């Protein structure tokens, strides 16, 4: 588990020096980027449950043979498999967001999913298909100008949706 | 890397046949020519520190312009002056290297391949090098064959710049 | 092989005939020729009407091109390039050429640094050539013979890493290359520069277990303690995929499991309670 | 490649025993049988062109996503690349039936093909309903009591239908 | 290798619709702003030795122990490997830039290169470190202008920025 | 392919400084005691032949049904599968001695010789009850007081026989 | 995994997810049919179990015997009691078969990993299925015998009873 | 491969002076008259293969014994011969007039075809009776006056029939 405040730390400890001053006035627009950082984990966890089964709607209706007979999300306990972990990827993914830095998703989503993907029978490019429809839904209400106060978010929109990029990658 | 004990496994290791004796002549040219090149290595380590230095001024010399130009390729303030002394030093390093092994394989492994890659992206001239390696081979104050044996490795060095 | 040739599903390619064209050409031998190179070359990717390469196939039944110059013209089209090099990573590409053309896994690092510094400065074009322009291509094929499935055999000295990694470059003969399970990414990348060798797995469906690839953090082949055994005597044990509650009880599948002697009576069937089945079992 | 003549070889290498009378007997009334099983090889490979379009206006026409925009079986190389796969599966029935032991049949078509089969992303379970409707058509090829000497090779038929199940079982 | 213009085709592909009015007239946008990207482009590739030596001059400067002995980049052909694939980066970021999308960007850059720097040794997180003063440069180039027309190219930069982020986010 | 002239190099490279007098005057003995390890490989490859069979008298003769029908050095091409490559482990030893370190052994012998090993069906624990037998006869040769002039073989000796003893842990 | 000859032929069915057949009830109608004649000749392997499985070890070792001469596998007392700890797992497990019906029980336990430990050990391999096609020569001599039994054919169940031994035999030479 | 802007660079280069000004107006003219040649060649290609057939329909139907038993043309795959390549006079005529310069027609169809067509036992003189004949088709579509801006194509049609001319020069 690493941060921004503790990955900055870890390499300036490997290089045994003090932390320079431009570190600090990075961390210290950490810092002042930090409030909205916390609003944006706060709309996805709200809609955390909304999101899944929006997403649940296209993965689905897009590759209809998966819950057809036959189809890896066919059986009903192997359906709220896929739902079951869906939201594991909401689960890290908000938490690589609260931390800043994705090396604690990589340890739960990214480490051996890739493999037992391959052990069970599920299609592994089946996932990414529709962890990008998350993605489109995620920065979509993450993005809404509605009872918020007017602030740019860039820097979150577009590495929100690289966590959503790492987490696509790994599995495909 | 390349060794004439490991020139006799590569030869013989690809036929897939057994060690004859035609590789295993071979072996004792490094027992019998070795002796003299361990000669050549104490020749260049215990006069490091007076070779380097004879060295990384002798460029200034030919190349007063070096220390002048306002460049960072050049060597106008400390800071190239310090990266000086380090470059020339690595070539007296990989120079006792490649003596003791007896093989060009350190001197073709660490500091030759890929050269011209980086002298044409950082600008860095190879006659600068050169100049410095002809001062090395004539200031050693090495004598009998093992003065012909830092000759040959350093002179290596050469032909592969230019 | 002959014992383990049924597993391996190496009994097509155990007693095949090389398919060598001959001085004097012949129509039926011709295209009995651009089929085993359409096979192997591509990796038995099925080729269409305008998919056949219908003008290089022209210059065959002249016998003005040999077989070896008439494979780096089905290797530098863009049609071999449209299966494999667009999608696939660099280090990709180089386990293919090997496994496409000379036959074998690529066994040493030093290949694919040297492959890499070769396609940089002159370009894939001049890449294909340096496979087909080697001594191991001109040792064990002449200009008139077909190239096939080298790796099985011993070789004259190739390395017994490398024995493992042709396993893991094809799965079987039912297999093309752009279908195998893992799909874009490279799979003898980390094997080559860890110099470590994974599990032969056989190829499917006659083997009951299949799905074992080597993972990212696997605990090591050796073991150093004692593993809670009154003496030393541990076999390591290779599970494909267990069936448990999924998320709070197996966590991660595909995993080794350290048992030594004394429990490995009960350790098996408590694998197969889950239903897992097992891969391999090496000794410690 | 085994046989029926050959495998009653090799297991008898491996007790490393003179072949005994009765195998003997075994395999004179396998030569006495030899006539019946060309017969039916022969008219499997006659219509062999018929009966894989034949499969194929119910192997699509059953499940009709499959050609309908989405389905693996949608274009026109899709298409035409699964009708040559299909054959495959007669090209080495036929194999199986000449050779009289599915030796041949397992390294082909049994062999990696469940694993392609989820790499891809075609249905596999989609593929032995077909094969299926592949079995109901070539058994009925073999009964026809038209042109051909009457014998009772029923035995020979049971066992074509039990290499079919053998392709249907791997693929499935 | 896909495209903006091939990529609204393909997933319009597998809905099975004719492309509606409003796609095309995004498209007309891209073929509107077409002629900019290529004099964006060309000011990257006619700069693209001065970027990565210039990138060179902090990569190694920033963290001394790489070149100093001991460190990956310590000798000749290893520091000569590190301008190798410097410029990959650049090879195929302009590549996604000419393209317009990031979709060939991720087969050579990002797909399998986080798994060669732990099998190699080498230091995946400082190759991030410079792969972002490769942006701070590149987009000082692409927006800075001299004897040019002015139009706003607000649009174009912020998305070839976004290019470099996605080409450090899969390798750290 | 390492050695001990080169090994001493790659860790000194390692550590990046000059090579110190004390392993100079350690590699003056290697060169010193260097003509006698070039006497001990010449009379291994000269009754390099003559080992293997003799291994082969007790190979099989201690585990008999290895050849027996049923084993798996049974038949012919198998029994001549186990003396093509009892051998390759003579071939890679003596590279071991020439070379004086063990670097080019593990990785023709030991690097994915288990793997094979239980991939074939062969017994691995089998092949190094032999190769010890190897080393009985080898350090018997390699000891001879006719026809040499008496010198010290007792530190050449004792890590000839650990070059076998690494190549029968990585098979059994 | 478990499977039956009842539940493989739902299994299957529900892959392709349709009704099932009228064909295919009256396949399990014979098999009901022929279901009585499993169980008793089923309860004639587990009776004469123990008796069949010394009497394997009076021809396993005599055929082969440096197995329990000084070196063999089978030499000392704990590895002599070591195949007859598991000889008798593969009647175990091939009974389990017979009542079941279908192989898929079988397998899982000594076919799926066997192969492997008996190179991991260092144990002949190809020694165990010389003697399970001698189990298989006493197993349907018990299995046919017809003692106080009434009698009707008993073809297919013998037939395929061997098989299973020659399944148990193939999966570990 | 040479063009008419490369050749005139080629032979500027073996004198080895700056291009000229009435070079340059040379160029210029091709430049006005560049459109023109681009509408010639997508003609072509669209009428590509209805020129083949009814060239076939004339190649065969003037000398008869060719297709009749006993000539080269006979059989089916000594017919699909001639019409593999009967198109690739076509391939190569049109990328002469694309590139503008006969140089690449001369490297493929007039280089060694002479050679092979008295090797094989065609008749030579046979092809290029209807290499005429396409001709007569290729400018009748090349030269219409429906749906294409009228300007003289006079100049390019003259040396598209002479690409033709010596196409059929170095056959017969
Ligand atoms: C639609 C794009 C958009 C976003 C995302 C946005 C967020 C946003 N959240 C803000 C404040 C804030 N946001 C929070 C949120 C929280 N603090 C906590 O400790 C809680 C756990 C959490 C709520 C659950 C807080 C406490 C503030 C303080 C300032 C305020 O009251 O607005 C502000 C005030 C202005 C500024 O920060 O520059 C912005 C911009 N504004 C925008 O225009
Ligand atoms: C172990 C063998 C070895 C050597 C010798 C070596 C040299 C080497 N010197 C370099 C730069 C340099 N080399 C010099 C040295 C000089 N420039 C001058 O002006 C003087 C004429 C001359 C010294 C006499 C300087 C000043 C730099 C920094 C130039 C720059 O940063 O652009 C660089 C590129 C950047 C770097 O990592 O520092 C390499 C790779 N690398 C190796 O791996
Ligand atoms: C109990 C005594 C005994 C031994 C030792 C033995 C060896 C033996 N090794 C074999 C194959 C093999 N042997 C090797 C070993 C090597 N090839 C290499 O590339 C390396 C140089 C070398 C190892 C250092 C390999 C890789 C195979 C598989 C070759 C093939 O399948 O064609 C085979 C034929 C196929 C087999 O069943 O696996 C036998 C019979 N058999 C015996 O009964
Ligand atoms: C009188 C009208 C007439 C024509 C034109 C004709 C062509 C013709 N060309 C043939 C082969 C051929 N045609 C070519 C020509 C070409 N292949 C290439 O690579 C080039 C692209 C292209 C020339 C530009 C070649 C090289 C062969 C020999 C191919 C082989 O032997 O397989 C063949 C089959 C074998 C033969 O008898 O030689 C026929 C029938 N036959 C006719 O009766
Ligand atoms: C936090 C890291 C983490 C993850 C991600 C994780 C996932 C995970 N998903 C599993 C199964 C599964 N996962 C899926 C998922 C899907 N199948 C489809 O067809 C869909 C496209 C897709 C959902 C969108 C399915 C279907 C199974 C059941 C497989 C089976 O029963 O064989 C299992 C094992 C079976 C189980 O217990 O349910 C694991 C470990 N476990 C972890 O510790
Ligand atoms: C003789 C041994 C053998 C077999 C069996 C074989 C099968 C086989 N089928 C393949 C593809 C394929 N197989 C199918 C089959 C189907 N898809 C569906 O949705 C349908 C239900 C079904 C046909 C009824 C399809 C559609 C592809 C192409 C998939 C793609 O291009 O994405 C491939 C991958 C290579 C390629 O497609 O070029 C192989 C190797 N190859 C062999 O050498
Ligand atoms: C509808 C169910 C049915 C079948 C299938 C059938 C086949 C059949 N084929 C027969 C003969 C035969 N069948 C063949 C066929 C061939 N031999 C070859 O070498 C050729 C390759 C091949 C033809 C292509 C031959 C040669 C005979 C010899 C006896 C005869 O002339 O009938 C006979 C003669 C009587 C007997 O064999 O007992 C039978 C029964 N009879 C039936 O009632
Ligand atoms: C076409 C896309 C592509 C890329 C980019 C690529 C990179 C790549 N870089 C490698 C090694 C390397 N990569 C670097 C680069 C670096 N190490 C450092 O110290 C610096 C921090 C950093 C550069 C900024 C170095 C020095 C090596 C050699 C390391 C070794 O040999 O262990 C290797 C493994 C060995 C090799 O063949 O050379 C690969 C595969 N491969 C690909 O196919
Ligand atoms: C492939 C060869 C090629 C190039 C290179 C090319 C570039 C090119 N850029 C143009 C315009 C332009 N290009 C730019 C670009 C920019 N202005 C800024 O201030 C930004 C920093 C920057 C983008 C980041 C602008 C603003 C225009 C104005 C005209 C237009 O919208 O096209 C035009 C319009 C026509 C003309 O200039 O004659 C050309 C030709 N055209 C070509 O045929
Ligand atoms: C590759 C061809 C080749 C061979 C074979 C070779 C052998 C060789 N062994 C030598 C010495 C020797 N060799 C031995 C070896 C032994 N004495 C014992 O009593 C032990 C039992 C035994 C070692 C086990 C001894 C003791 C010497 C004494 C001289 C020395 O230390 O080299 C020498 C010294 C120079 C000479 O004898 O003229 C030679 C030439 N030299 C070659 O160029
Ligand atoms: C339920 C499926 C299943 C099976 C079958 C199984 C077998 C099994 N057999 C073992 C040992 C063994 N098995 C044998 C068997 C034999 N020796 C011979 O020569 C004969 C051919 C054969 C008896 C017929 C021997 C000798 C050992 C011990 C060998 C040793 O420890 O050195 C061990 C080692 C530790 C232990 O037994 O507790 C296991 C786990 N485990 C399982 O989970
Ligand atoms: C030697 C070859 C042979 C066998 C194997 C054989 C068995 C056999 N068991 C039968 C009946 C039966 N067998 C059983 C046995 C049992 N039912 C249970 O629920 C108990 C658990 C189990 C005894 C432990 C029963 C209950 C019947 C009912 C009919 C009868 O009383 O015979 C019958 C009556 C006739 C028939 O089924 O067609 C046959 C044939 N007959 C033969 O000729
Ligand atoms: C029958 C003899 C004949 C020909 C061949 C002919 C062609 C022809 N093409 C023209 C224009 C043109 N032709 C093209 C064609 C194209 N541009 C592209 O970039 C595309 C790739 C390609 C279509 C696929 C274009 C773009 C023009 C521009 C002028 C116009 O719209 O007519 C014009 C306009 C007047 C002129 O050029 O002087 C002529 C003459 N006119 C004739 O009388």
């Amino acid at each position: 588990t690493l941060d921004v405040f503790t990955k900055v730390v870890s390499q300036a400890d490997s290089r045994g020096e003090f932390l320079s001053n431009e570190q600090l006035d990075a961390l210290a627009n950490v810092v002042k980027e930090g409030n909205k950082r916390l609003d944006v984990v706060n709309r996805i966890t709200s809609n955390a449950s909304a999101i899944v089964t929006n997403a649940a709607r296209a993965l689905f209706e897009e590759q209809p043979q998966l819950i057809a007979p036959g189809g890896n999300a066919y059986t009903n306990r192997r359906m709220a498999a896929c739902l079951r972990d869906m939201e594991i990827i909401l689960r890290y993914v908000t938490y690589a967001i609260l931390a800043g830095d994705a090396s604690v998703l990589d340890d739960r989503c990214l480490n051996g999913l890739r493999e037992t993907y391959q052990a069970l029978g599920t299609p592994g490019s089946s996932v990414a298909v529709g962890v990008q429809k998350m993605k489109d839904a995620a920065v979509g209400i993450a993005n809404d100008p509605n009872g918020i106060t007017k602030g740019d978010c860039s820097q979150l929109i577009s590495e929100v949706a690289s966590y959503f990029d790492r987490a696509a990658a790994a599995v495909g | 890397v390349k060794t004439p004990i490991t020139e006799a496994i590569a030869a013989a290791d690809t036929q897939g046949r057994f060690l004859g004796n035609t590789e295993l002549q071979s072996a004792r040219g490094r027992y019998e020519r070795a002796a003299a090149s361990l000669e050549a290595a104490r020749g260049l380590t215990s006069n490091a520190q007076r070779l380097i230095d004879g060295a990384t001024q002798a460029v200034y010399q030919k190349f007063p312009y070096t220390t002048q130009t306002p460049g960072p390729q050049f060597a106008a303030d400390s800071r190239g002056k310090s990266k000086c002394a380090r470059d020339v030093g690595h070539y007296l390093r990989i120079i006792t290297y490649s003596l003791v092994a007896g093989g060009t394989g350190p001197l073709d492994e660490y500091l030759i391949a890929g050269l011209a890659e980086i002298n044409s992206t950082f600008d860095l001239s190879p006659s600068w090098y050169v100049e410095a390696l002809k001062h090395i081979k004539a200031n050693h104050g090495l004598s009998g064959q093992a003065a012909n044996e830092a000759n040959t490795y350093i002179d290596y060095a050469i032909n592969a710049l230019s | 092989i002959t014992t383990a040739a049924s597993r391996l599903g190496t009994e097509p390619f155990s007693d095949a005939p090389k398919v060598e064209l001959r001085p004097k050409a012949s129509r039926e031998e011709v295209e009995s020729v651009i089929r085993a190179v359409y096979r192997h070359v591509l990796g038995n990717d099925y080729i269409l009407a305008s998919e056949r390469l219908v003008s290089a196939e022209s210059l065959l039944r002249d016998g003005n091109l040999t077989v070896r110059e008439f494979v780096r013209s089905v290797a530098k089209s863009e049609l071999y390039k449209k299966k494999f090099f667009y999608n696939s990573f660099q280090t990709r590409l180089i386990e293919l050429n090997y496994k496409h053309l000379l036959g074998r896994a690529p066994y040493d690092e030093s290949e694919v640094v040297y492959h890499l510094d070769l396609y940089q400065n002159k370009g894939y074009d001049a890449e294909i050539d340096s496979y087909i322009d080697s001594w191991e291509y001109q040792s064990n094929f002449g200009d008139n013979v077909v190239p096939y499935y080298r790796g099985f055999e011993t070789q004259v000295g190739q390395k017994t890493a490398g024995f493992n990694r042709i396993f893991r470059l094809y799965r079987g003969y039912a297999n093309s290359d752009r279908a195998q399970v893992e799909g874009t990414k490279s799979r003898l990348a980390r094997e080559l520069a860890s110099n470590k060798a994974s599990t032969i797995v056989g190829p499917s469906g006659t083997n009951d277990s299949w799905g074992f690839r080597a993972s990212a953090d696997v605990a090591p082949k050796k073991n150093l303690g004692n593993a809670v055994g009154e003496g030393d005597r541990v076999y390591r044990l290779e599970v494909t995929g267990i069936r448990s509650p999924g998320y709070p009880s197996v966590r991660r599948s595909s995993t080794v499991f350290i048992v030594p002697y004394e429990r490995l009576s009960d350790k098996i069937q408590q694998v197969h309670k889950q239903g897992g089945k097992i891969v391999s079992v090496t000794s410690a």
